[PDB]
RNA sequence: UAGCGGCGAGCGACGCGGGAGGAGCCCGCCCCGAAGGCGCGCUGUGGGGCGCACCGCCGCGAGGGGGCCCGAGGGCCCCGCCCGAGAGGGUGCAAGCCCCGUACGGCGGGCGGCGAGUAGCGCUGCUUGAGCGUGCAGCGCGAAGGGAGGCGCGGCCCUUCCAAGGCUAAAUACGCCCCGGGACCGAUAGCGGACCAAGUAGCGCGAGCGAACGGUGAAAAGGACGCCCUGCGGCCGCUCAAAAGACCUGAACCCGGCCGGCCGCCGGCCCGCCGGCCCCGUCUCGAAACACGGACCGAGGAGCCACGCGCCGCGGCGAGCCCGAGGGAGCCCCCGCGGCGGAGCGAGCGCGAGACGCCCCGGGCCCGCCAUGCCCCUGCGGGCG
RNA sequence: GGCGCGUGGGCCCCUCCUGGUAAGCAGGACGGGCGAGGCGGGACGAUCCGGACGCCGGGCCAGGGUGCGCCGCCGGGGCCC
RNA sequence: CCGCAGAGGCCCCGGGGGCGAAGGCGGCGCGCAGGCCCCGCCGGACCGGCCUCUGGUGCAGAUCUCGGCAGCAGUAGCCGC
RNA sequence: AAACACAGCGUCGCGAGGGCCGCACCCGGCGCUGGCGCGACGUGAUUUCUGCCCAGUGCCACGACCGUCACCGUGAAGCGA
RNA sequence: GCAUGAAUGGACCAACGAGGAUCCCACUGUCCCGAGCCGCGCCUCCGCGAGCCUCCAGCCUCGGGAACGGGCGAGGGCCGGCCAGCGGGGCAAGAAGACCCUUUUGAGCUUGACUCCAGCCCGGGCCUGUGGGGCGGG
RNA sequence: AGGGCACAAGCCCGCCCGACCCGCGCCCCCCGUGCCGGCGCGGGCCGCGAAAGCGGGGCCUACCGAUCCUUCGCCGCCCCG
């Protein structure tokens, strides 16, 4: 008695004839060298200024992700009026600009002032006045401008007394009486109404 | 590799193992997961219950992110804290400096009550519980909170 | 084209082959079809008795 | 993995997350009105928002003799030199130092205003995972604030965006042709095609079909002279290390001469006597069969690879584990997320495990689903059974 | 206990049966054999009688036989186209 | 375990070779065997024992494919005009 | 060939805005035609004849609109489907 | 009258027919019953020179055996090599039986098989104007 | 068709609807799968009888049917801003 659990793949299509679907990855080094050298030509011909722009810190989406930063778009027209700046100055200077954005509440627009002061304190314009040995002493800065760095989370300190204070002494039945508000309501009514049967006919 | 493979020392017989009789054939009983309720309704009774049929309601699309859940049980919360900081909170044993754990923090939703704690107060904030963590964790003198 | 209907000229040699096997040691003592009540007596007797109860303390 | 599916066989997306790359804008409508691209154009040219605030080219390029013996040594013995060059190719036999190359260079390049036979709806056809409709289309009807939120209809909210006009680099794909490389084939192989003439010779009214054929030697030195012969040719010798003489080597089947024997295989023997022996492969209850295939010889000739699933063995780490894509100028070095595991059950709202044990089996308890009794707070909610 | 292959046309003997005038016919049953079992014998045979097998030397002997082919025999009692 | 083709190593002054490699023909020896080794003649430039790795890896058959070739046989036949 | 054709015999449809056929569409053939015509069928020179059946199936009614039989349209109910 | 019959035409019929059938005259190797002859081939020679087929081989009788042997058991015969003829054997050769059956293998044709499509007929709407009138239901 | 049955399992009379609700196990056929059929139980509510008792139909061995779809019934859950 063969006992197996069933395959879940599915059957090939254009094998002799019709459209290639068989992607063969022989390049892989080859590919790798090649944006290299792309990568360092271009960091040539713009020295000394940095390959990336700097872009805003945002949060992921969903509630998975909920208390973890990454890398977005770039800076609303709020972050941009607190730190006073214009959208083309900011491109100027390279700052990313995204006016499809909206700032969902003030702590996103904090941080990302902070953000943008750093990144104004840590920047250095050249004039056409300025003698080329001077500008060789430049350096070209590396991969993202300032990354988003996440802490990990650590432990502190409270007293027994305080929180005892801030929950009810039975705490699951608040709780299991919060999750079924709506489907006790909907019995309550159904069976008003089922009494209003009782006293209508007499 | 192709030297210590069973079939290399079948060369010098007929029919490599297949047999006489019946022999080596294309598709003797049909291609695929075909006659699962005809001449192989003894095998899909035998080891596939539940297989035919429908059962239940459908969704036309899950949210994925909403159905997540994650969970930890109370006997694995001592465990979140480092060590150092483990023997130094378990041999006071206070109450106005007790450690507070948000178990959100870590990446979880709610507490269940398996297994058991130390004898030390302890704070834990969660966005649920189970009966029995609730229970378990008042008897050793903690407090459970609720976390935006 | 007609072929045998029925032997059994083989089937007592492949029976014996590794013997006649007996059954399991602990099929005499199931309770798969035992009265209830005498059950759940037994049950209820066993975690009275100090010196045979798997209560804790 | 949601879903689609004689809910059968089968089929099947997207979001969130990690990377490569990164760039934004215009016209109409509205204001001015020929200021314009002036033989055009007012049936609208031209200009504007109005108020608050890596490629190619060129070059130079080191270092060995003596003896033995061979048709010729790159061979054998002895003793040396060059090195940013001991990658290779050629040369009369295995060459860093006999020749060309190889390593090391240089030059050039507040106001005004947002798109109609349209969107949508009814009926019908195709299409999709899209399920009382995913996208498109025909016909009929046809608008003002509008669209969307993976089950329809009516009502009230919230969250988000502005169709029916237009432009845009990068990261991506890829044959012919050119350059480089290979644990690939080695002349019945490899492309049909290694051969001064292949899509050729040849075949078909035509659309089309389509072969076979590689190799003397270091050097052509490609065969002196002489003697027979009516000529055709023959002998003898010549070149060469060798005829290797239209050519490397030159097997099997089949055959001619000379020389020895008299019927196949196995066994015994002082060798032709004695004893034994049906034709293999195959389907079949059963083959020596009047069952089929096989004249003979050579060469070729048939369970490999990819993905998925189950189980077994071994290595590393272990409540954890992990060369993902990719990035650092190091095929082998460094960094590098998901995922899987860690908790189950339940159609679902959801609820959620400790009590025993060297191991195994079995009992006993605990969690979820179903049904009940008692108690009580915050109550079709909690607790205990 | 786990994983897995082949097989799923069978036939014959002994004794016991059913249909059929019968059949080297068709269909069943306990045990054995051939299939898949070499060797000696039954003149000759897949199955009967003995005996179930590495390569050899020596001995004993089952089944069946002992005029000659062709290894191996006599004695006694009875019958006899 | 024997054998075939190829890859990475070893082969005590750096494995065997025009003082003659591969291949062919004939003959001993070794091994239960698949096979291996040596000797003589031919030939004229390459070859491989052991360890690890890899595979388009072993033929008597397929009315098998391509090439060569026998008996039949000095046979049938070389009769229209 | 006893098969097919044949002259002859008979039936059926159509007066052009029609009939029969082609044809994806646009457009065509009979038709440079008009009932002494065109098209569709059966029997098969001459002589002599060609009986009965309209229950079945088929065809036909400028027969009839009895019952049934679509979308559309329109009436009632509904928050709307 | 198994089971004739009237344009699915009935009956009859002069002329005609490489049509099917019976008989008579004449004629004859069709025959009784075969014989003789002519030319070409065959046959022998000089010149030239193939195909098919082929497990191996090539004498019989009986037995047993896949129930009709060249080979096996038991008997009987046979130096070796060739020619002209011949058609008893070699279950002679020529072809993966066309008859019969099976396969969840086809195709041609038919229809009152089952699921449909062109075409044609019929109704409403759009194309689609400008006037008058009748009837039946609000 | 074969078994069974005598103050009865037959016949007559009286009252009734156990020809019910919830949940398990076993037997037969058998791969120890399904289906039909039967039997043994734990609870609820009932019938008859003075009571003990018996009753999940017609004394026993035959009298019948998956997935998908539709329709009906109790109590609840979902339509995912
Ligand atoms: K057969
Ligand atoms: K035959
Ligand atoms: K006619
Ligand atoms: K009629
Ligand atoms: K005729
Ligand atoms: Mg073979
Ligand atoms: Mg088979
Ligand atoms: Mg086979
Ligand atoms: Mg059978
Ligand atoms: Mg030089
Ligand atoms: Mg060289
Ligand atoms: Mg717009
Ligand atoms: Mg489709
Ligand atoms: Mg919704
Ligand atoms: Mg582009
Ligand atoms: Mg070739
Ligand atoms: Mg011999
Ligand atoms: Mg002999
Ligand atoms: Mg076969
Ligand atoms: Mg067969
Ligand atoms: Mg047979
Ligand atoms: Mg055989
Ligand atoms: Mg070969
Ligand atoms: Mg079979
Ligand atoms: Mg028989
Ligand atoms: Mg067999
Ligand atoms: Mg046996
Ligand atoms: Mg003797
Ligand atoms: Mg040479
Ligand atoms: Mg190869
Ligand atoms: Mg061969
Ligand atoms: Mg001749
Ligand atoms: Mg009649
Ligand atoms: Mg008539
Ligand atoms: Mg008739
Ligand atoms: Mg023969
Ligand atoms: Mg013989
Ligand atoms: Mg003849
Ligand atoms: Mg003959
Ligand atoms: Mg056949
Ligand atoms: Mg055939
Ligand atoms: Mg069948
Ligand atoms: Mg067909
Ligand atoms: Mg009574
Ligand atoms: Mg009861
Ligand atoms: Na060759
Ligand atoms: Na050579
Ligand atoms: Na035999
Ligand atoms: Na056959
Ligand atoms: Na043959
Ligand atoms: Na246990
Ligand atoms: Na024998
Ligand atoms: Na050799
Ligand atoms: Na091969
Ligand atoms: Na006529
Ligand atoms: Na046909
Ligand atoms: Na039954």
């Amino acid at each position: 008695g063969r006992n197996v659990a069933f395959s879940n793949m599915r059957r090939y299509k254009c094998t002799n004839k019709g459209p290639n679907l068989i992607k063969n990855w022989f390049n892989q080094p080859a590919r790798k060298i090649r944006r290299r050298q792309t990568r360092l030509q271009k960091a040539k011909a713009i020295f000394p200024c940095p390959l990336q722009k700097l872009r805003p810190s945002v949060t992921r989406c969903s509630q998975k992700f909920n208390l973890t930063q990454r890398i977005g778009r770039g800076f609303t027209l709020r972050e941009l009026q607190g730190v006073g700046l214009s959208a083309g100055k900011a491109r100027q200077i390279g700052i990313a600009v995204d006016p499809r954005r909206k700032n969902k509440s003030e702590e996103s627009v904090a941080r990302n002032v902070a953000r943008l002061k750093e990144y104004l304190s840590k920047v250095t314009i050249f004039s056409k006045q300025a003698k080329p040995e001077e500008i060789q002493q430049a350096i070209q800065h590396q991969g993202v401008v300032m990354p988003v760095v996440n802490p990990k989370p650590v432990i502190t300190t409270g007293s027994i007394a305080e929180a005892k204070k801030e929950v009810p002494e039975n705490l699951f039945m608040y709780l299991r009486n919060a999750r079924t508000a709506r489907n006790r309501a909907r019995l309550a009514k159904r069976d008003a109404e089922r009494e209003a049967a009782a006293k209508t006919k007499g | 590799p192709t030297r210590i493979r069973k079939s290399r020392k079948r060369r010098g017989h007929r029919q490599m193992g297949y047999g006489r009789v019946g022999g080596h054939r294309k598709h003797p009983s049909g291609r695929g997961k075909a006659g699962g309720l005809q001449h192989k309704r003894t095998s899909f009774d035998k080891y596939h219950p539940g297989y035919f049929g429908k059962l239940g309601m459908r969704n036309y699309h899950v949210r994925r992110n909403i159905e997540y859940n994650p969970t930890i049980n109370i006997d694995k919360i001592w465990s979140l804290i480092p060590e150092e900081q483990r023997d130094g909170f378990l041999q006071r044993k206070s109450t106005t400096e007790a450690p507070v754990v948000d178990v959100t923090r870590f990446g979880f939703f709610k507490v269940l009550g398996r297994g058991s704690l130390p004898q030390c107060p302890i704070i834990i904030k969660a966005r649920y519980f189970s009966s029995d963590a609730e229970k378990k964790l008042r008897e050793v003198g903690g407090v459970p909170l609720l976390v935006p | 084209a007609k072929l045998k209907n029925h032997t059994s000229k083989n089937q007592n040699r492949k029976d014996h082959r590794n013997g006649i096997k007996k059954p399991k040691k602990s099929a005499y003592t199931s309770h798969k079809g035992m009265c209830p009540k005498y059950l759940r007596n037994l049950r209820r007797s066993r975690a009275n008795d100090p010196r045979q109860s798997l209560r804790p303390n």
